[PDB]
């Protein structure tokens, strides 16, 4: 192509990802070469993938650049973004991340999910390796490939959804229905893993997961999530844990912070809260701009 | 009412005018018209209820068939392919397990093979630039039904049989936006079953009176009262069923009264 491969970022499933240049122009990208390899033809992955992020153009999310698309070859070029929230994290292990800055991230965060779930988006991947960083300090929502176009009302989607240890507790118990809750579960999870530095519940399997939500968040019954105990996946035996107080599982949070952050991790989907309602919580009163 | 439920219905209100097809396109088709559309669309219908895919699908196939014959100049011959492939493009955005392509195939009697259903796949891709996710009478539907204060699940199966019966003729319903076809279609469901007429609380969401959706109205209650007539019956049938309450079997109002 006109694309010369400068680095290579890394494979997954859905494919392979190089850091590439621009011969003519001198523009960095990230190359997606999709894994066609195809008994059907297109991955539906792709084809969500393209098409979505095609309709949303947002400061905070991810620029599809181009797709070249031949047969047995189809390319996604992506505006190339310097580091990731994974990354960030790591070399900030020691020091911490000053909490104006993770105020602002979270809010840019917030501010791009209001705007897919405004475009009947549900992403249902958020993870800090997804968030990408860029030298201006804007942060990004990427990695659209497993998102679906929602209805008004929702019906049953896929049930194998979100990366286990941001996945909201009514898809880890089978609930037919899920909707936008389900990517603030996600964004309250990395919000404390801001905070912390740690995961707030890296489960190493679904059951392991669950309690140790519980052990942090208290078990769940009638009370706090009506309908719970009639549930798929719901057991009489599940250990009763008490709720934690919050000023013990994110020590460095002011009032407002927890306040919102218990908003973003409310059990029943009902309750919690959406990215609009807390792009006005207080807690973002004195929120600063995007500087590199 | 779900979370954005009025920014969503603002979106799909943009998306809807930037995503219709060329109104007059059939008459600039050298060999093909508006009956072996409806064949076309008929026989969409089966598929859908032989694979048990959703009704959303179905209307997602038909946006990208017209948007691409707006384009795109197909021999009646092959316009079972771009259909083929329209239909496993629709299935792959919205239905969790889509029919395989192997079956796509079986479904046309070997009419074509897999390679060209592919390839065919490739091309409408490329004349839609990957733009899939249309509004559809459907998505306007379900947004409306939720303004109901006692939920009719009859008004609800009859409103949608009527949005199906305007994806087969393109003479007169490509005139009109999905938003409008859904009203008429409440409408005269609401109508029809329980003697009310479009609220009040719809005309303040879309902007739409019972009067500017007259036009649109008087089409669909032809089309409604000449339906046991029309060649294609698949969409009838369908809605014979349980599933949908025999709603086709429901006999029209003679007068509007609008
Ligand atoms: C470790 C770093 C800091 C090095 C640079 C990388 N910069 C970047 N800029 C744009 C994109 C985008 F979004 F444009 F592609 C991507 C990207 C997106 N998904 C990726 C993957 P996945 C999650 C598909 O596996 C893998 C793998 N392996 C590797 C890269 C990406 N990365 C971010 N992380
Ligand atoms: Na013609
Ligand atoms: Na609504």
């Amino acid at each position: 192509e006109n694309f010369q491969k400068v680095d290579f970022l890394g494979e997954g499933q859905f494919g392979v990802v190089y850091k590439a240049r621009n011969k003519l122009t001198g523009e960095v990208v990230a190359l997606k070469k999709i894994r066609l390899d195809e008994t059907e033809g297109v991955p539906s992955t792709a084809i969500r993938e393209i098409s979505l992020l095609k309709e949303l153009n947002h400061p905070n999310i991810i620029k599809l650049l181009d797709v070249i698309h031949t047969e047995n070859k189809l390319y996604l070029v992506f505006e190339f973004m310097e580091t990731d929230l994974e990354v960030f994290m790591d070399a900030s292990a020691l020091t911490g991340i000053p909490l104006p800055l993770i105020k602002s991230y979270l809010f840019q965060l917030l501010q791009g999910l209001a705007f897919c779930h405004s475009h009947r988006v549900l992403h249902r991947d958020l993870k800090p390796n997804n968030l990408l960083i860029n030298t201006e300090g804007a942060i990004k929502l990427a990695d659209f490939g497993l998102a679906r176009a929602f209805g008004v009302p929702v019906r049953t989607y896929t049930h194998e959804v979100v990366t286990l240890w941001y996945r909201a507790p009514e898809i880890l118990l089978g609930c037919k229905y899920y909707s936008t809750a389900v990517d603030i579960w996600s964004l309250g999870c990395i919000f404390a893993e801001m905070v912390t530095r740690r995961a707030l519940f890296p489960g190493d399997s679904e059951i392991d997961q669950l309690f140790r939500i519980f052990r942090t968040l208290g078990t769940p019954d009638e009370v706090v999530w009506p309908g719970v105990t009639s549930m798929p996946d719901y057991k009489p035996s599940f250990p009763k844990w008490a709720r934690q107080d919050f000023s013990k599982v994110v020590p460095p949070l002011d009032e407002d912070g927890r306040s919102l952050l218990s908003q973003m991790l409310h059990y029943d989907p009902n309750k919690r809260i959406s990215a609009k309602a807390a792009l006005a919580h207080p807690f973002f009163q004195d929120v600063t701009k995007p500087v590199p | 009412v779900p979370d954005y439920h009025e920014d969503i219905h603002t979106y799909l209100r943009e998306m809807e005018v930037k995503c219709k097809p060329k109104v007059g396109y059939m008459k600039k088709q050298p060999d093909i018209t508006n009956s072996m559309r409806a064949i076309l669309v008929d026989w969409l219908v089966e598929v859908g209820e032989e694979y048990k895919l959703q009704n959303e699908t179905l209307h997602l196939a038909v946006n990208y068939i017209d948007r691409f014959l707006s384009s795109m100049s197909v021999l009646r011959g092959k316009l079972q392919l771009v259909g083929t492939a329209a239909m496993l493009l629709a299935s792959k955005f919205e239905e969790i397990y889509p029919p395989e392509v192997a079956e796509f195939v079986y479904i046309t009697d070997d009419t074509y093979t897999k390679k060209q259903v592919l390839r065919m796949e490739h091309l409408v891709l490329k004349v839609l630039t990957f733009d899939l996710a249309a509004p559809t009478v459907n998505q306007f539907l379900t947004q409306y039904f939720l303004h109901q204060q006692p939920a009719n699940c009859k008004v609800e199966s009859l409103a949608m049989f009527l949005g199906e019966l305007s994806l087969i003729d393109a003479d007169p319903y490509l005139k009109y936006l999905p938003s409008v076809i859904a009203g008429a279609a409440f409408h005269l469901a609401l109508y029809t079953v329980t003697g009310q007429s479009w609220p009040e609380s719809l005309i303040r969401k879309t902007g739409y009176t019972l009067e500017s959706l007259k036009p649109c109205l008087m089409d669909l209650h032809q089309t409604y009262l000449k339906a046991p007539q029309h060649a294609q019956q698949s969409i009838r049938e369908k809605y014979k069923n349980s599933k949908y309450h025999g709603v086709s079997l429901l006999n029209p109002p003679e007068t509007l009264n609008l």
